[PDB]
């Protein structure tokens, strides 16, 4: 995932400058400011996820 | 603001020495013995006035 990143942020824009490539895909997507809570600690606070 | 604890041998790194990788994780750079510059990852907690 952090070589997908690194292909989506910055091979991908000059990559379809090149005359003759039309669409394509890309393996994997890019980053996401992914959150992983904890339920013991979402229980030491009186908190639901919501 | 409180102040507890004292570091005996506390590095003090400037902020134009240490930036963020793209990943998020503080990176800073170092030169070698052979005089090659070289990255390794650190972990970066508090700011001291300019100096992480």
């Amino acid at each position: 995932e952090d070589l997908s990143n690194y292909i989506v942020s910055n091979i991908q824009d000059p990559l379809s400058r090149t005359k003759g490539v039309g669409d394509f895909q890309v393996f994997g997507s890019q980053y996401s400011m992914r959150i992983w809570l904890d339920p013991a600690k979402l229980n030491s606070y009186q908190l639901t996820p919501g | 603001q409180l102040q507890e604890g004292v570091k005996q041998k506390a590095i003090l790194a400037p902020q134009q020495g240490v930036t963020r990788d793209l990943k998020g994780q503080a990176t800073a750079l170092v030169v070698n013995a052979q005089n090659k510059v070289e990255l390794r990852v650190i972990k970066a907690d508090r700011v001291i006035g300019d100096k992480w």
